[PDB]
Parts: C-alpha cells; structure tokens; sequence
DNA sequence: TTAT
DNA sequence: AATTTTTAAT
DNA sequence: ATTAAAAATTATAATTATTAAAAAAAAA
DNA sequence: TTTTTTTTTAATAATTT
C-alpha cells in the first residue's frame, strides 16, 4: 500500500510536463527511501535520473519496493487536472496494477480521485557511477531555459567551453554563427538567480541541442540548474527541486 | 441512375434537403448501398497511374478504402449495414447494354491513351474500365464478418431492399449515391456519407415525406414521375425532362394519362415504353425479408485481421491493429439518444 | 423598428464566443418582451436556450415578432471588433434582410457601424415544460469550466452522480478513471466558490463531454453555473446572466 | 569598420517583428548619417521604406555607405534571441561577408555574441519623391491594430473615408458590411488618445487588407501611427520608432 | 456477373 | 454523379 | 428572348505526417 | 486587453501499396 500525500502539488505536476515530450514510459522505482525514476529516452540517446526523497513528502509509506510501469504521456494529462495548489496522494496498490492520484485544494473542497491503467513494462534500471567534475555551473534556470532556446534557432549544436571568466554557448549553424559568453557573476545578493560556476580544467565539448530543449522543460521546479560536466563524461542537468532529491538528466556528447 | 431528381429536388423543394454533419447521426443506423462505396474506393484511391494492388495480382484499394471509412462511421456513432447488388432484373439490362458500350468505348480510348502515354489522360481513362466481379465482393464481404456489421446479399437489387429496409424500420436510413431509393419508397435516403471531417462535401439528407408533402403527391405517383425523368430500366419521353415533367404530373396524374392527354408530334413516344412494368418492380420489387434478418452486431476480432489482411494483402501492421483499437473504443460506449426523444416540436419558425 | 442598445455591450460579446463553437446557424425570436433564441445543435443533442429580456437592456424597442436567420460563426466575428467596454446597439427596420450591429464606443469614439448580412433559416422550435428537476446543483461556473476541462482528457463521457452530501463527476477512459467530488458548502457566506445541491431524490446519468466543453464557455458570463438533473431528463447547464435572464444548455443523456 | 550601439534593444526587436513577415530578403543601405532601407514586399505590391538616424544611436561608428544583404527571416530570428532592455550593438566588416551582432544584459553579465552570414542580391534603389498630402490622418496605434485587423474578418478591401469631423474606414465583404468611423477629438490631453486629422481635400479609395494586417505588426514600435495619402497616391502608414527616424510603409490602392 |  | 455548351421550344 | 433539354465533356479519397498559420490557455 | 506559448486546424501533397 504505496501512499505518498504531497502537499505541494506543483512539485509532481511540474516533473510531468517535462517528461512528457522526452520519456515515452519508464519504471518508478519507489521504495521505502523514495520515488526515484532512472530513464532513458525513446530516441535512446539521453538519460533521465529523478528522485524524489520521503522526506518532502507529508506522509510517505511503502510496505514493499514497488516498481510499477507508468505511461508518462498518460500521467501528465491527468497531473494536467490537477490544480497549482492541490494537495497529492499517490494510492498505489500492490494487489492490482493501479497508481490512484487523489488531488484536493486545501481552500477548496474538490476531492479529485484519479486512477490510472498500468503498463509494467518490467525496464531494467541504468545506473551510473557518478564522480567529480570539472566544471560545476551552477547557473539560473529560468535564464538558462531561453539560453538553449535562443541557439536552436540557428543550430543543432552547441559547444559549451567552462573557461577562467565563465561559459560560452557557442553555437554554430548554417543561419550565423551565435556565442553567449555568460561571464560569471557570483554577486553575494540574489542566489536564487546568481552563476556559480567551479573551476578546475578547461573544457570544449560539443552537444546536441534537440535534447537540451527537453531539458529546459524541468525549469519551472528550480531557480537554479546545475550544469556540471567534465571531458569525456556526459553532462548532469541537475534541477535541485525544493526540500526533495533531484531531477537531473544527461546527454552524451558529439 | 435518374437524369437529374438531385437538382430538381434542390431547385424545387429546399426544406426535404438537409445538409448535416457526420457526427450528426450517432446511433442511428444506416443501409449503405456498398457498390457505390466499391466503385468510390477503387476508382478514387489509386497508387498512381492504375490499380493498387499487391505482388499477388488481385487489388485491394477498396478494401482499405472501404475499411476506413467503416471504422470512421463506426467512430461517429453511425451502425452500418452493407447490402449488395444481386442478379438485376432484366429491365435494367437496357441501361447495362449503354454501360457495356461505354465501358467498351473507353476499350478503344485506352489503344489511344497509351500511346501518348501521359498520366493526365492514363490515369483518367482507365477510371472508366473499373468492373465489379463476384471476387471484388466474395473478398470485401468477408472483411465486413469480421467486424460483426451484418452483410446483405439482395436478391434483386441493393438500391430496391434498402428502401424496403428503412419501409420496415428495421434501419433508420438507406446512405445511397443515386436517387433510385426514393423511388422504391425509402422515407429517408442519405447523399456523400463520407469519412472525412471537412465541409467540402457536407452530408445532405432526402427526405421522401417532406418531398411527397411538398409535391403533393404519393408513392405510386412519384414512381411516374421518374419515368418521365429518364430511370435506368425504360426511357423517358424525348421532349420532357426535368421542368416539363413535374407540372405534367401535377396536371395529369397516372401515367395512363400521360400518354393520352399529349400531343405526338412535338412529344414522341418510344418504341420501348414499358411504364406499367417499371411500375410493379418500382413498388413491388422482389427483395429479401427485412423481418427474416436481424443486424446482429458481433464483437470484432484483431488476430484474424492478421491472417486475412496484413499477411495476404500485406498491408501496415501499426494501421489495422490501431484500426480495431480505435473501433473498439467507439463500439462499447453507450448510445447517446437524441433530444427528440425528450422534446417534442411545438412551433415551427421561419425566418 | 426592432433597437436593441446595450450599455454592458461585453455580455452579448460573451454569449457569441459561447454559441459559435456549437450553433452554426440560429434563429433569434426576437419579441417584444425580449430576446430569444431556441436553436437545437445541428448534430440533434444539444438545445441552447437564451433569454435576454427586454428590462435588462437599456434602450430597447421592438414592433413585430421578428426572426433573423444568423449564421453565429458570421456573428462572433462580427462581434470580436468591439472591445469589453463598448455600448452594443442592434438594429433591424423593416423588410429585415439585415442586421445593424452598432459597436458605441464610450470614451474613445470609435463608432463601428455592421450591417450582417442575414441567411435564410427555418428553424424548428421545441417545447420545453415546466417541470421540477430532482438534483440541481449551483457550482461556480469557473469550477464547472475546470471539470469538464478535466475529465475530457479522459474520456468522452461523465458520469454525474449526486449523493447526498455531494456530486461526482465520474469518468472513464483509456487514461484510466477519474472522479471529482464537491460536497456541498452552503454555510460559505460568498456564493461565487458555493455549492449547493437541492436533492430529493439520487440520480446519476451519463453525459457527452464534447458538448459540455462547449458548454462551459459561457462562463465568462455568469460566475456561478445551474446543473439540473432527472431521471431520463435533459441536462439543464443555466448560466444565469445577472438582471438580464438565462442561458440555458440542454444536454440529452446516454441511455444504456 | 562600423559599430551601431544602441541603448535599448526593443527598437531594433520590434521592427523585425514587423518586417519578418511582410519581407523575406532586402538590402540595409547603411550610411554615414543612419541607417536606411527602402525595401519592397515579397509580392511586389507594398514598398517599405525604414530610416534610422545616426543621433538616436548612442555610438555610430559608419565609415562607407554599407549595402549588405540581410535575409530578415534570418535577422528576427536573432532577433528573437534577445532580451526587450539590451544592448544591441551592430558590427560589420570589409572583407568578410558577416553582420555581427552583440547582445549585452544591462543588468546581468550575458553577452550574446551573434554573427550573421550575409549574401548578395539585387541591389534595388527604389527612390520614392517626397511629395504632399491631402489628408493626414494621426491615431492611436494600438486603435490601427484594431480597426484592421477587425475588418479583415468580413473581406479584404477597405475603403478610407476623410472628413474635419472624423475619419471612416468601411469595409464589404460576403459576410457582412462594416463602418468604423473615428473622429477628430482635440479635447484629449494626451496625444496616444487623440485622432487629429489635417484634411484640405476628402478622398475616399479601396486598399487591400492582406498588407494592412502586416503593416500593424509595427505597432508596439510607437503609440502614434499617421496615415497620409491622396487621390492616387499610395497611403503613408508611418510610425516612428521612438525619436530614431521613421517607418513609412506604402500601400497601392486596388 | 451485377454502381452512378 | 454534375457541368456545359449546343439545339430546341414558348 | 428566357426557358429548357439533350448532345457531349469531366468527376467519385482518406489516412498519417508534416506544416504554416490561427486563434486559445496560462499568465501576463 | 495584450505578449509569447502551446494546442487544434486547415492546409497539401504523400503515400496508403
């Protein structure tokens, strides 16, 4: 008897929509530590590893480890019924294949019970072994999410090179050539839309930039995106979701 | 079919011609006329050039044409049932000695065509040569078993039993392209039922009361009326046409005084002037029960789609599969009835 | 002869975007008393009953019962030129082969004559009684918006229950199932977030949610919707327009 | 061997917004004195002729009159890679075909290094007479936005009707007939409210709607629009870009 | 052996 | 099935 | 001359995949 | 009311084979 009630309810709806586009369907690998999700998508080039701990949760249980197979498409059309300021219990039950979503706004008294057909598609997990990196940019999300927007209008590709003044989006393509040199801030006001950005080796790693649209679709959760890389290690899009764990995706390079 | 009731009804009585929509019907059930649907889906859908077919030999472009359009009446709501053409009565045989000629006019035009060879004139000459075999419907008439949609073979003419089909009740209309059903006497007959979702070609509705009340007439009367508007079995007069032919009726009404009450010279009368005898097969014609068979409406099966039309016809695997998927979504729901049922019509109003 | 001046000229815009997306042509009985429109859906579910009454316009005269055959895709086009503040005065003399839509503006002066051509329509009118409806809940009507918004993306067909301290608004589909619940929240002292539930006896029916999505853009008229239910009766969606009358949507059920 | 620093990039933002649809390839004859473009629409019917002045720039550095090739699908493009407070900075070079531009934060540290590849065309001096007008008709530009885009959905021909009291624009179509008919309000204090009409000889003639609805995509350039035109003489549709030149758009009547 |  | 010009009658 | 009718000439399409606009929903 | 963004539509050949 999986049950998991969040009392905010734009933390899961706003994971969703940005899953939605980029992740067809994958395993929640819940247990007794908390939701966590490691994916890959539909194209088989990037990877998807969200967690959420039990302890942003309000009251969290699990009595066994519960992999369940959830149509992600599915999912978010009906987290799309779901209000901004709903309060989410997540009634999973282990004797049927069926993930119960029961939405109330705490003002209100709209009781929203939603259950979902489950197809266990029985997906064996991707670990990786993470390490340290070289440079760790920590950068505004909401800044960065038109950052990718604004160079897939003249190309495909990026290169992202860490440098001693900051990072430079340079990226080329057959409309222009386009470079944001974002040189680093580090203003001691403000950290919820400040650059912070480590230092230790210079990188020059070119990407692919269909997939880092997807990867600003998670920005409305963070204020604040990690983008920590190393030399031949694909990138960590780390949104460091409030009081939880984190959704952070990965592409390998060109 | 009838030299021009279609235009005649439009230009005359506008309020028995109701343009409607396609999810505008929902639960009521239509008697499709399935060989103009045939000739619609094997001379419209080509590959390009001729035929469409697979390296077996035989053609199967009416049978997804055909295919698709069921599963989008079905997703609308619309139950159908296919009646087919059996052995037509021998006063057809008259039209289809002119169909043989014309058939075998485009014979000689296809010697002429493929000379030049261009693809604006192969292509429209070899539209004409399109014939309907016994193998074009014991094929197709297999695919609608599958469905569950009953099938009906008439004994005598399929435009003749729809209309003793919508006579009984037993089905709501009779969706045929020619206008011979309101001949036979079928209340309503549907025109361009059609799949796609555009008002290019919207879904107009006769409807037989509202002309017969508007004409003034009844069955056996409008019956002489299409004699002298040019029907498939006799001809017509050579004078009189569509504007000649309705104050005729409504000066002379049988069709006994027709011929007596006119003038030879300016009007002749041909040799083959059977009236009486397209009067009896237009009001009696010898069509099946519509009491002896019910439309049984069986669950459809996937699996055997698989042996029958993706391995011999060798069509897409990701179309069929969601074909039956997304009639099975459309067939388990409940009827949504109609607002008549609870309302009734008080006051009629005109602008 | 027939002027229809309105001053709150954005109420008459609000009913227009709510009948174009259902009615493609209507015929509006324009009597002397008000004005009516009574025009079953062309795909012969839905009925759209609009009362706007004489004392709820500001200048309003009328002669004859008129009939004006209006295509309403023609008219929400027509009506999207004038803005949410502009004094909305029809007009219609006699011979009525057109309408005269007057957009006054208030302080700008921009003074936007439309002359409508009109179509011919003949319009069957249906009788609807007067008869006492089992459960008929007051939501807000941005709640109802929000809810048939909801449960379309599951499937195309609610399932309104009424319990007896509550309404659910069940659905199902290939998603999954969905059920919405409001109790009721009468001892609120606003009425704009209350519902109320006059039940005497339970029902529960089953409702296309394609036309409830249209049903629900009418809410940006009134701020708190009239469900009426009974047992193998119509849907009455009455979104009642303050001290001008009703817009009520009829809604035929699915019957088992 | 130019630089064109501009203080506020919005000015530069919504003039391509405006020209993105209604022009697909001109030439921006850049002089010593501003920069200059008198291009024409893609049909051939409307000519556009856009002039900003060199003492609305903060730095003009032009040292030749510059005629390069700018494709201005290409240029909204980037554009729409900006921000509506930055600091646009044009740059060009003598060898290389390329149309730098430097985005600049004014108050973050994002410098948006974008460059354009340029290529030739057809050089057209179009060299349109200045000449007088009949009736000149200032309005608000936002009512512009409205009155044309609400008689483009009963046809496409409107007629422009001149009086001292007032200024008509009617409209006929298969839907239906229009009439809008403004008037010449002199008791307005503010100017972005008041029509003024100076009119000597009424005219009244048909243009098409097709190029006004793309003539009032330059409307959140400037509050005022002035319409000035004659018996047969194309319309003056012509802003103002703030104080930095003009933006006269010419119509031929039908 | 068979559509308008 | 509809058009469509040409031939014919009121 | 208008009306009308028979010589002749052309027609039967529907799904997915994009696609380029075109209004709608969320938030300006 | 109006910016920018995503969701339907009317688009149009493009196979569907």
């Amino acid at each position: 008897m999986f049950e998991a009630r969040l009392v905010q309810g734009s933390i899961l709806k706003k994971v969703l929509e940005a899953l939605k586009d980029l992740i067809n369907e994958a395993c929640w690998d819940i247990s007794s530590s908390g939701v966590n999700l490691q994916s890959m998508d539909s194209s088989h080039v990037s990877l998807v590893q969200l967690t959420l701990r039990s302890e942003g949760f309000d009251t969290y249980r699990c009595d066994r480890n519960l992999a369940m197979g959830v149509n992600l498409t599915s999912m978010s059309k009906i987290l799309k019924c779901a209000g901004n300021e709903d309060i989410i219990t997540l009634r999973a039950e282990d004797n049927a294949d069926t993930l119960a979503l029961v939405f109330e706004a705490p003002n209100q008294e709209k009781v929203s019970d939603y259950e979902m057909k489950l197809m266990d598609l029985d997906v064996e997990q991707l670990g990786i072994p993470e390490q340290e990196y070289s440079c760790v940019v920590k950068m505004p999300s909401g800044e960065f999410a038109r950052i990718c927007r604004d160079l897939s209008h003249i190309g495909d590709a990026v290169v992202i090179s860490c440098a001693k003044d900051g990072v430079k989006f340079s990226a080329s393509g057959e409309l222009g050539n386009g470079n944001i040199k974002l040189s680093q801030t580090s203003n001691v006001d403000k950290e919820e839309e400040a650059v912070t950005i480590e230092m230790n080796e210079p990188v020059q790693l070119t990407f692919a930039l269909r997939y880092l649209n997807f990867f600003t679709k998670a920005t409305p959760l963070s204020s604040t995106v990690t983008l920590s890389m190393s030399a031949d290690v694909p990138l960590v899009v780390e949104y460091k979701i409030a009081d939880m764990g984190h959704l952070k995706y990965y592409l390998a390079p060109k | 079919g009838i030299q021009g009731l279609a235009k005649l009804i439009a230009d005359v009585a506008p309020s028995a011609i109701r343009e409607n929509d396609i999810k505008s019907y929902f639960g009521r059930k239509v008697a499709i006329d399935a060989s103009m649907s045939i000739y619609q889906f094997l001379i419209a859908v080509r590959q390009g050039g001729d035929v469409l077919q697979n390296e077996e030999g035989e053609t199967t472009s009416h049978l997804m044409g055909m295919f698709y359009r069921t599963i989008r009446m079905m997703e609308n709501g619309i139950k159908p049932v296919y009646v087919f053409d059996g052995k037509p009565p021998q006063l057809k045989s008259g039209e289809l000695a002119k169909r043989s000629e014309r058939r075998a006019e485009a014979e000689k035009q296809l010697q002429q065509a493929q000379a030049a060879g261009a693809e604006q004139e192969v292509e429209k000459f070899t539209k004409r040569l399109v014939k309907v075999t016994k193998q074009h419907n014991d094929e197709c008439k297999h695919l609608l078993s599958l469905m569950g949609i009953p099938y009906l073979d008439a004994p005598s003419e399929a435009e003749a039993s729809c209309a003793a089909l919508v006579k009984a009740g037993k089905v709501y209309a009779a969706a045929t392209e020619d206008m011979d059903c309101l001949t036979f006497g079928s209340p309503v007959l549907m025109r361009h039922l059609t799949a796609s979702e555009a008002k290019k070609l919207p879904i107009q509705e006769f409807h037989l009361s509202r002309i017969l009340q508007e004409l003034g007439l009844n069955q056996e009367q409008f019956v002489d009326l299409c004699i002298l508007l040019g029907s498939d079995y006799c001809e017509s007069i050579r004078g009189i046409g569509p504007k000649r032919a309705v104050d005729l009726i409504q000066k002379h009404k049988s069709i006994e005084e027709i011929v007596r009450r006119l003038d030879p010279n300016k009007y002749p009368v041909p040799e083959n002037w059977l009236h009486k005898e397209a009067h009896q097969l237009f009001l009696e014609p010898e069509v099946l029960d519509p009491e002896s068979v019910e439309l049984k409406w069986s669950e459809p099966n996937e699996e055997e789609l698989i042996k029958f039309m993706c391995g011999e016809k060798q069509f897409s695997e990701e179309r069929i599969r969601s074909g039956v998927k997304r009639l099975s979504k459309s067939r388990q729901g409940s009827t949504q009835g109609r607002l008549d049922d609870f309302f009734k019509v008080t006051g009629s109003l005109s602008s």
